[PDB]
Protein backbone atom coordinates (compact mmCIF):
# COMPACT_ATOMS: atom_id res chain seq x y z
CA UNK A 1 0.00 0.00 0.00
CA UNK A 2 2.94 2.44 0.67
CA UNK A 3 3.73 2.65 -3.12
CA UNK A 4 0.14 3.94 -3.80
CA UNK A 5 0.43 6.56 -1.01
CA UNK A 6 4.01 7.68 -1.91
CA UNK A 7 3.25 7.91 -5.66
CA UNK A 8 0.14 9.99 -4.85
CA UNK A 9 2.42 12.59 -3.16
CA UNK A 10 4.52 12.81 -6.37
CA UNK A 11 1.37 12.92 -8.54
CA UNK A 12 0.14 15.86 -6.38
CA UNK A 13 3.48 17.67 -6.71
CA UNK A 14 3.61 17.20 -10.51
CA UNK A 15 -0.05 18.20 -10.90
CA UNK A 16 0.33 21.47 -8.86
CA UNK A 17 3.96 22.17 -9.93
CA UNK A 18 3.34 21.97 -13.72
CA UNK A 19 0.38 24.38 -13.19
CA UNK A 20 2.47 26.82 -11.09
CA UNK A 21 5.12 26.76 -13.88
CA UNK A 22 2.69 27.27 -16.82
CA UNK A 23 0.55 30.05 -15.22
CA UNK A 24 3.61 32.17 -14.22
CA UNK A 25 5.23 32.00 -17.68
CA UNK A 26 1.89 32.31 -19.55
CA UNK A 27 0.71 35.43 -17.69
CA UNK A 28 4.20 37.05 -17.78
CA UNK A 29 3.93 36.89 -21.60
CA UNK A 30 0.38 38.36 -21.65
CA UNK A 31 1.10 40.90 -18.87
CA UNK A 32 4.11 42.32 -20.73
CA UNK A 33 1.95 42.96 -23.83
CA UNK A 34 -0.66 44.64 -21.59
CA UNK A 35 1.99 47.03 -20.08
CA UNK A 36 3.41 47.72 -23.59
CA UNK A 37 -0.13 48.47 -24.92
CA UNK A 38 -0.74 50.76 -21.90
CA UNK A 39 2.48 52.71 -22.73
CA UNK A 40 1.44 53.11 -26.44
CA UNK A 41 -1.92 54.69 -25.43
CA UNK A 42 -3.05 55.26 -21.80
CA UNK A 43 -6.56 56.27 -23.10
CA UNK A 44 -7.40 52.58 -23.92
CA UNK A 45 -6.14 51.14 -20.58
CA UNK A 46 -9.63 50.40 -19.05
CA UNK A 47 -10.62 48.51 -22.23
CA UNK A 48 -7.24 46.65 -22.53
CA UNK A 49 -7.38 45.61 -18.84
CA UNK A 50 -10.85 44.04 -19.41
CA UNK A 51 -9.48 42.22 -22.54
CA UNK A 52 -6.54 40.88 -20.47
CA UNK A 53 -8.94 39.34 -17.89
CA UNK A 54 -11.01 37.80 -20.75
CA UNK A 55 -7.84 35.92 -21.91
CA UNK A 56 -6.93 35.13 -18.25
CA UNK A 57 -10.04 32.87 -18.09
CA UNK A 58 -8.77 30.76 -21.07
CA UNK A 59 -5.12 30.68 -19.86
CA UNK A 60 -5.83 29.47 -16.26
CA UNK A 61 -8.62 26.98 -17.23
CA UNK A 62 -6.87 23.55 -17.14
CA UNK A 63 -4.28 24.55 -14.45
CA UNK A 64 -7.20 24.76 -11.96
CA UNK A 65 -8.47 21.28 -13.03
CA UNK A 66 -5.07 19.99 -11.82
CA UNK A 67 -5.06 22.09 -8.59
CA UNK A 68 -8.57 20.76 -7.79
CA UNK A 69 -7.65 17.10 -8.53
CA UNK A 70 -4.37 17.45 -6.58
CA UNK A 71 -6.20 18.80 -3.47
CA UNK A 72 -8.65 15.87 -3.97
CA UNK A 73 -5.69 13.38 -3.86
CA UNK A 74 -4.14 14.85 -0.62
CA UNK A 75 -7.32 14.59 1.56
CA UNK A 76 -9.52 12.06 -0.31
CA UNK A 77 -7.96 9.16 -2.35
CA UNK A 78 -9.63 7.29 -5.30
CA UNK A 79 -6.56 4.97 -5.69
CA UNK A 80 -6.56 3.49 -2.12
CA UNK A 81 -10.07 1.99 -2.64
CA UNK A 82 -8.86 0.27 -5.88
CA UNK A 83 -6.17 -1.58 -3.73
CA UNK B 1 -1.50 55.91 -36.06
CA UNK B 2 1.15 56.60 -33.31
CA UNK B 3 -0.49 58.69 -30.47
CA UNK B 4 2.39 57.83 -28.03
CA UNK B 5 4.59 60.55 -29.63
CA UNK B 6 3.90 64.19 -30.57
CA UNK B 7 6.79 66.01 -32.25
CA UNK B 8 7.47 69.53 -30.80
CA UNK B 9 6.22 71.02 -34.12
CA UNK B 10 2.71 69.45 -33.62
CA UNK B 11 2.13 70.98 -30.09
CA UNK B 12 1.73 74.72 -29.26
CA UNK B 13 3.67 76.47 -26.45
CA UNK B 14 1.86 79.64 -25.34
CA UNK B 15 4.90 81.92 -24.63
CA UNK B 16 6.15 85.43 -25.78
CA UNK B 17 8.67 84.97 -28.74
CA UNK B 18 7.94 84.58 -32.52
CA UNK B 19 9.81 84.09 -35.84
CA UNK B 20 9.15 85.19 -39.46
CA UNK B 21 10.56 84.11 -42.87
CA UNK B 22 10.20 87.09 -45.24
CA UNK B 23 10.27 86.51 -49.03
CA UNK B 24 11.18 89.54 -51.21
CA UNK B 25 12.54 90.28 -54.72
CA UNK B 26 16.19 91.02 -55.65
CA UNK B 27 15.33 93.24 -58.68
CA UNK B 28 13.08 96.35 -58.86
CA UNK B 29 10.46 97.37 -61.49
CA UNK B 30 7.61 95.84 -59.37
CA UNK B 31 4.20 97.62 -59.16
CA UNK B 32 3.95 97.57 -55.30
CA UNK B 33 4.93 93.87 -54.68
CA UNK B 34 7.37 94.49 -51.76
CA UNK B 35 5.56 97.63 -50.41
CA UNK B 36 2.19 95.86 -49.89
CA UNK B 37 4.02 92.84 -48.34
CA UNK B 38 6.04 94.92 -45.82
CA UNK B 39 2.80 96.82 -44.93
CA UNK B 40 1.12 93.47 -44.03
CA UNK B 41 4.27 92.28 -42.16
CA UNK B 42 4.37 95.49 -40.03
CA UNK B 43 0.58 95.21 -39.37
CA UNK B 44 0.92 91.66 -37.95
CA UNK B 45 4.29 92.29 -36.18
CA UNK B 46 2.77 95.23 -34.23
CA UNK B 47 0.18 92.86 -32.65
CA UNK B 48 3.10 90.91 -31.08
CA UNK B 49 5.13 94.08 -30.14
CA UNK B 50 2.00 95.44 -28.34
CA UNK B 51 1.35 92.01 -26.66
CA UNK B 52 4.96 92.23 -25.22
CA UNK B 53 6.38 89.43 -27.44
CA UNK B 54 9.93 89.41 -28.93
CA UNK B 55 10.48 88.83 -32.72
CA UNK B 56 13.22 87.05 -34.81
CA UNK B 57 13.51 87.54 -38.64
Amino acid sequence: METVVGLTAIAVALLIGLGALGTAIGFGLLGGKFLEGAARQPEMVPMLQVKMFIVAGLLDAVTMIGVGIALFFTFANPFVGQI
Amino acid sequence: ANPEYRHPFMVEREVKRVGYIVVSSDRGLCGGLNINLFKSLVKDMSGYREQGAEIDL
